[PDB]
């Protein structure tokens, strides 16, 4: 009943109060311990002295208006705090979250008008706060954004987000966009979709526009003034009831639909999510809210949001704070780059750069190859143009600064070089040695190299300080991360220039040491090898796929052993068979080597011919090949479906632990986010590092039991399960 | 303990769902008119010592809520005695009402019950009921909750059956349902429905098609290809059959139960109960039986049904003279028969729902009594009926002629 | 042949309509709760030995419709063997799950069987389903169809029941309901209900008012006197008893039953499926019996159905240890404690559903375990249970002591 935490037995106060002479009262937030206004215990004690004070004062007072005196609006819960929740701890966190939607149900039932003044960005619990007023305005500033995030971090909107969401939009249009995917959006798209009225100009407009919605709202409806929707008598939900015939006949496609989705992947926050909000559309506005607390409790409690929220939160934030940015170095603009092959990995690099605004001169072998790889980002412009996403004045503006050239000549004023040709260290060496000295002296000369070492390459230039390693990842367009390899004789001012050349165009980046595979080409031949092996033992190719789709993976693993070429892949069993048998030891092969070899002896080595685990015709995937079970006699080996899930997500953790151990990355962060955004390592894992101390299975939770069910994988299908000394005690 | 027998059993013709027949006829009125053909084949019955009235309803919403079982007996002028409860149990609501009757009498408790189903199927659409395990996502999505149909596609995707496969054996079951209707097999059992003045609505199966020729059914269209994918329950339905690459969609409105209207009645009794009141007995119910296997692949419920009950009644697959088994889905019916290897003329032999029709509710209970007169129309013993249930249940009973 | 034990029976505290703490909880959630909670007393139960779940449920719609006894199999994970039916018996659902439960295990054809009901009010109000004897104006026309209050409200009048006379029972049902939860008798029986987290929902009978007065009683107004004047329902059922010139409307909201949401669960097998997985016999059932009287007044159905399970059970009232007669409303317990001469002291001894609630599809369940454990307290050997119903009917129980 009470708004406050505590009813017996000393916080910091959050908002100023400001009653005028017409009896508007303006609650601005403006936390002093920090520069962003979250649902911390003192924003709870503030907002429920406030509201009982909007009670005590309710006939002097005709409006109000909520604002906040900082760059954003309100940046929703704490996760400081959110991420130490035990599951003992539900009682606590159902009993808070309780609190605060008491706090925002009664500032919405006060009878009289309360308008949100968006200033800046209001996300998760910020926006819910924006949702208990009868009227949003929010300026259109840069920067700023409006969403329910939390299925972002393994939570969901449980400070009214999903109950009011589905009151205003229904079932069907609040799960789709703003519930399950938590997508953030400006805003003038805030204001398209309704989950905003009004926009302004500036932020100085809001309060004075606010306080002239409340006094016309007093006259041209003073029946309705402060009651919201599904407050009124004859309310009717959008879309219908689960109740309502029209709307009973497709919801149990809900369930199934986002079973699809997922694959099948062990992410309970939008299966919550969407049980909250069928389950609340049932019943009256303050049942429904309470259903929804005892679902946030479960998330909370719950291990995957430890995860997300530590790699899509902390981990994230170390990372675009400069965590792998060494020491301070000066910023250096770059003016002209130059890549080096026109394949669809050189164009992509072509296309994510002129995209941010650079002038790129892309080149190749002949005059032909150049323009075809500058069709890769015609293509994408002529479908971004269809969609309505980019104007033709700037698609043409973006094309105009990709030049395609075969003319060594053309690098002439290139302070940024990117190389992406053939894997093969004399070309590389070659191919940097033509350009060399044809581009400025202070350039940057970086290699997309998936596994040659940096250090090696960088012999074939002169200044061995600017050689660097760029490493970007299929396709260009879409994936996220650029994992820059550090050489021996790499300077740290070319580290931080990368660094800031990730950021311009709008990526994330990794700092790693060079070494053979760097990190992400190495743990991905674990995972793609694991499941090669299965093949081999004889399993059933569909429940290879199966397995590797519900253990979170955006790609199965056999479909992306055909992305990747088997050619390429034999090359690289080859140089570290070599390296082996060069020091005089006997070379272990892995168990999917076997089956790489049967694969190229049969012709099938990928998509690129056209045949490999599956059947590809006019460039379409066609099903698995069915000769495939003959080959490998699968249906002989049936192991249990969460084997094979465990094997393929251990064989990434275990070999990212090495490459702890081996200092090939120096922080857990650059592990999490380099396995999530570059090699796709499913995100309710929180990355291959969180993986092992956020292990969960039959055998429980934690590093303890990552290593039990390391050690229990180990004694049925190799030692190579076996747990690294680290990982002991 | 006490054996019990079945006197009568009776059905309403099956009116389609599309400008059907019985489209204007309330199902309490399907009922009654089951009720009263029973008073005109015994006009001295003291209907007192009917102890109870059990129908099975799968929908039980709207004209067929509020007990229709009760409400027969009271529309009926029934003795107000004579009780009235609705089950479900899906499919078998029709056959599990008359088990339940047999077990009451059995016990010794019950002395002379009504069972059978009623489903107006054109009135009260399935799922009209609504549901928990489609229509609450958390129980949805923890359940692997997959409709019918692509369990019959899965099935006969895992077993290798073909598209024509299954419209081979919906061809015989126009067939065999045909030559039924010719050779008068259904004279005595389908009791026209007619109104309130007598005139006929209805006295024929108006759901079958017997000039289908094998050419048209391969014409027809999968009429499931749209649900798995507006909904996505193909891929619900490999994540756990993770071996299985793609379903093949075969089944199409042609090798499919149709949806159609109907009712049944069926009265058992003790062996005292028929002397004191001169029935004679049709067929003993030997045994009962309820099993169940996977509920997303939810119709390969009927086999461990039928292993259960001929070990219950101390038989074996050889000792059956008929089997009867509902075509929900053709695939459905090739399965049961490959797993315990049914000889082909023993199965259906009257044909079936693909040319008849699916009452839900009221199913079991026709099927039974189409196998109580084809026992005696063929002077043999032991018939076993068994349904296919959504959610994975079964239910097989056997009956002895008499 | 064989004979029926209970050896558990378990129930939920029952939640008010207005502000009930229930009224946030499915209704499948109030099954699967106690389905856990027998694990939780039998961990090592093989539960493939489980052939059947019986739940009673009147209003089968919504989150209560499409098998909530299936639902509830799937749901807790039991073995897709174990089937799932519901039926609806109005106001005796639940107590009829466990008799056809106990009639399946005599039958020899079920071993183990979980039997009960569910009813969320609050979530499914009554009358949700619709139904022929009220939504159909013919048959309405025919059963002289008149709501459970007005037939309740006619017993008082024709059997000269006062105002002061209900209230005083309904007084007596709030004191013994208040002892016997203060005396701790239904600690182990009533199962709380938590959520997902563990958090407590409800521990208690919520519908229950300790502190009840006979000068409060008497303060409430007659609740179902509008009903009668808008509708006509007063006027139809004095055509029948056309010698009672005026109704006297005696029955309120404090002496009659309370609109509430539970569930109730039994667990009923035979001596081998006991001996088999380890249980200890709670009691036996001795006989069951259905029955039923005049459809207008529609609550004489306990009367003839005691006298029925008495005759078959060769027992008189004066071998009965403890009467348990639903408290739908306080004329229909009076009148049946005066038809039988039933001693005082032996009547709905810990209370009823005037003080605790009445989940129709779960009552019968719940007060059938209300007196397995009363019997084990006062070491008594016989008690009988028995519900009034709508349309007239009746069901009867007689459990004993093991
Ligand atoms: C608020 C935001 C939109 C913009 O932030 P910004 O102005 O760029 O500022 P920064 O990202 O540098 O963050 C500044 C401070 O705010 C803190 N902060 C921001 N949002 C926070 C939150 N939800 N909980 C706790 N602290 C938060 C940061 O930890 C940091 O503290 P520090 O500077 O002492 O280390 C961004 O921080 C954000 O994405 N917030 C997440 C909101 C969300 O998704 N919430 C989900 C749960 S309701
Ligand atoms: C659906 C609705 C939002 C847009 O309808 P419209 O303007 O006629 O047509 P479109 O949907 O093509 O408009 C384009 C935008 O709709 C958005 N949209 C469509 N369906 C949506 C949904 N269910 N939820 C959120 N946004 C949605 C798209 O994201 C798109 O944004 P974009 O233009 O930047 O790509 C509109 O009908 C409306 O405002 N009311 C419907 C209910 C509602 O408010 N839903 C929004 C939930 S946040
Ligand atoms: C299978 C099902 C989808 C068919 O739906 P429908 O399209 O309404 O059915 P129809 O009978 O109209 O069949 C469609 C077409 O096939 C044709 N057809 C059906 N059976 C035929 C046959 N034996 N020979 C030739 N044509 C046939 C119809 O004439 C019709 O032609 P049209 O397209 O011009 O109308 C529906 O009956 C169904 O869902 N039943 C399966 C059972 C089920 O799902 N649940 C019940 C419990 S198991
Ligand atoms: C009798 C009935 C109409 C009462 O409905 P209701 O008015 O919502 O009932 P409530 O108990 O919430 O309210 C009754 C009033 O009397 C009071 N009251 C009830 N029992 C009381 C008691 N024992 N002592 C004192 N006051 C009591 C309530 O507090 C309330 O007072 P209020 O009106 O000032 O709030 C309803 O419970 C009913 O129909 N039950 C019968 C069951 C039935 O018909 N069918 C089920 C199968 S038999
Ligand atoms: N988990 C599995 N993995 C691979 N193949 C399977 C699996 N289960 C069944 N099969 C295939 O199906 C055939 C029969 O399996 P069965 O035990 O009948 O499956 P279910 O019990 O699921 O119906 C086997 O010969 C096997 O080839």
């Amino acid at each position: 009943s009470s708004h406050h935490h505590h009813h017996h037995s000393m916080p910091d106060n959050t908002i100023q109060w400001d009653k005028d002479a017409d009896g508007i009262v303006t609650l601005t937030m403006d936390d002093p311990s920090g520069s962003t206004n979250v649902m911390n215990e003192a924003y709870i004690e503030s907002m429920g002295k406030a509201v009982d004070r909007l009670v005590a004062e309710k006939d002097s007072i005709t409006g109000v208006v909520v604002a906040s005196a900082k760059k954003t609006f309100f940046a929703g819960g704490d996760v400081k705090t959110m991420i130490q929740a035990r599951p003992e701890d539900a009682g606590d966190v159902f009993n808070t979250v309780e609190t605060i939607k008491r706090q925002l149900r009664t500032l919405e039932t006060l009878g009289k008008p309360v308008v949100a003044a968006i200033n800046g960005a209001a996300l998760g619990g910020g926006l819910e706060i924006a949702l208990a007023c009868h009227h949003r305005i929010a300026a259109d500033v840069k920067g700023s954004q409006l969403g329910l995030p939390e299925v972002t971090l393994g939570l969901l909107p449980g400070g009214g987000g999903v109950t009011r969401t589905v009151r205003m939009f229904g079932i069907q249009n609040a799960f789709v966009s703003v519930l399950a995917q938590g997508t953030r959006f400006k805003p003038a798209k805030a204001k398209e979709i309704g989950l905003v009225d009004e926009l302004v100009a500036t932020v100085e407009e809001l309060v004075p526009a606010a306080k002239a919605w409340i006094k016309e709202e007093l006259k041209a409806n003073p029946d309705g003034a402060g009651v919201q929707p599904w407050d009124k008598k004859g309310y009717k939900m959008p879309g219908g009831t689960p109740s309502s015939p029209g709307l009973a006949a497709i919801l149990p496609s809900f369930p199934s639909n986002l079973r699809k989705q997922l694959k099948g992947a062990p992410m309970p926050a939008p299966r919550a999510i969407l049980a909250a909000a069928v389950e609340g559309a049932q019943v009256d506005f303050d049942t429904a809210s309470r259903i929804e607390s005892r679902y946030f409790a479960s998330l909370v409690t719950g291990q995957v949001a430890k995860n997300m929220m530590q790699a899509f939160f902390f981990d994230l934030q170390a990372i675009n704070a400069g965590g792998s940015r060494p020491e301070g170095i000066g910023k250096t603009p770059i003016k002209r780059i130059g890549v080096l092959g026109a394949g669809m990995m050189g164009a992509g690099i072509a296309y994510v750069s002129a995209k941010a605004g650079y002038e790129v001169v892309l080149k190749d072998v002949s005059l032909e190859a150049a323009a075809k790889g500058k069709g890769y980002s015609e293509k994408l412009e002529a479908k971004a143009l269809e969609r309505g996403r980019t104007t033709q004045e700037r698609s043409d503006a973006l094309l105009a600064r990709i030049t395609p050239t075969a003319d060594a000549a053309d690098f002439k004023g290139v302070d940024f070089v990117i190389e992406a040709v053939f894997e093969n260290q004399e070309l590389k060496h070659k191919v940097f040695g033509e350009i060399e000295d044809i581009v400025e002296p202070n350039a940057i000369l970086g290699s997309n190299t998936s596994t040659l070492p940096i250090t090696g390459l960088a012999t074939g230039v002169k200044r061995q300080e600017d050689f660097i390693g760029i490493h970007f990842f299929s396709p260009v367009d879409k994936m996220p991360l650029v994992e820059i390899i550090k050489g021996e004789k790499t300077s740290d001012e070319a580290l931080a220039r990368v660094f800031d050349y990730t950021l311009a165009i709008g990526k994330t980046p990794i700092v790693v040491n060079d070494s053979r595979g760097f990190f992400t080409s190495r743990v991905i031949g674990t995972f793609v090898n694991e499941a090669l092996a299965m093949l081999g033992e004889g399993v059933e190719p569909a429940s290879i796929e199966q397995a590797g789709s519900q253990a979170g993976y955006p790609a199965p693993p056999l479909q992306l052993s055909d992305e990747l070429n088997l050619e390429l892949m034999h090359k690289i069993a080859v140089a570290t068979r070599k390296g082996v048998e060069d020091a005089g030891g006997t070379y272990q092969p892995h168990p999917a080597e076997a089956v790489v070899e049967k694969m190229i002896e049969l012709g099938r080595s990928g998509r690129l011919k056209g045949a490999g685990f599956y059947e590809y015709a006019d460039g379409k995937r066609s099903g698995l090949w069915p000769g495939l079970r003959e080959t490998f006699k699968s249906g002989s080996s049936q192991p249990p479906l969460q084997d094979m899930i465990d094997r393929m997500l251990f064989a990434e953790a275990l070999e990212t632990q090495k490459c702890l151990d081996e200092g090939v990355l120096t922080s857990t962060a650059d592990a999490n986010i380099g396995s999530i955004m570059g090699i796709g390592f499913p995100p309710w894992t929180g990355g291959s590092a969180q993986f092992i101390v956020g292990y969960s299975g039959p055998a429980g939770t934690g590093k303890a039991a990552f290593v039990a069910r390391a050690r229990e994988l180990a004694a049925a299908y190799g030692d190579r399960f076996l747990p690294p000394e680290s990982l002991l005690s | 303990s006490e054996e019990a027998f079945i006197y009568e059993a009776i059905r309403t013709p099956r009116g389609k769902q599309k400008n059907g027949s019985l489209h204007e006829v309330k199902p309490l009125s399907l009922v009654v008119g089951l009720i009263d053909e029973l008073r005109k084949r015994h006009p001295d019955l003291d209907e007192n010592l009917i102890s109870d009235v059990i129908l099975g309803c799968v929908s039980p919403v709207g004209d067929q809520g509020g007990d229709i079982a009760r409400a027969a007996v009271l529309a009926s002028g029934m003795p107000v005695t004579s009780g009235g409860v609705q089950l479900n149990r899906f499919c078998a609501s029709g056959l599990e009402a008359v088990n339940t009757a047999a077990q009451k009498v059995r016990s010794g408790w019950d002395d002379l019950v009504l069972a059978g189903g009623v489903e107006s199927m054109s009135r009260v659409p399935m799922g009209s009921d609504g549901g928990a395990m489609g229509l609450d996502p958390a129980t949805n999505y923890d359940v692997m909750f997959v409709p019918q149909s692509i369990g019959a596609d899965l099935i006969a995707t895992i077993e290798g059956f073909s598209r024509e496969d299954v419209d081979a054996y919906a061809l015989r079951s126009q067939q065999k349902a045909a030559e039924a209707w010719s050779g008068g097999y259904f004279a005595k059992s389908v009791v026209p429905v007619r109104d309130q003045n007598g005139l006929l609505i209805l006295d024929h199966d108006e759901h079958m098609r017997p000039d289908t020729t094998k050419e048209g059914l391969a014409k027809l269209k999968p009429a499931f290809e749209g649900l798995a994918a507006l909904g996505g329950f193909d891929d619900v339905a490999l994540q756990k059959y993770h071996w299985v690459e793609k379903i093949n969609h075969v089944h199409t409105g042609g090798n499919s139960s149709g949806i159609v209207d109907g009712a049944a009645l069926v009265m058992i009794g003790s062996a005292a109960a028929g002397k004191l009141q001169g029935l004679t007995p049709r067929a003993r119910i030997v045994a009962t039986a309820t099993s169940g296997a996977d509920p997303v692949i939810m119709l390969t419920g009927p086999t461990p049904a039928t292993r259960k009950v001929l070990d219950r009644a101390g038989l074996t697959v050889d000792d059956i003279d008929l089997f009867e088994l509902n075509e929900a889905f053709a695939s459905v019916v090739l399965k049961f028969q490959k797993d315990l290897n049914i000889p082909d003329e023993k199965l259906n032999v009257n044909g079936g729902a693909i040319a008849m029709g699916h009452p839900l509710g009221a199913t079991g209970a026709m099927i039974l009594g189409t196998m109580v007169d084809e026992l005696e129309r063929r002077n043999a013993r032991r018939a076993l009926i068994t349904l296919c249930i959504g959610g994975g249940m079964g239910v097989a009973t056997i009956i002895e002629r008499v």
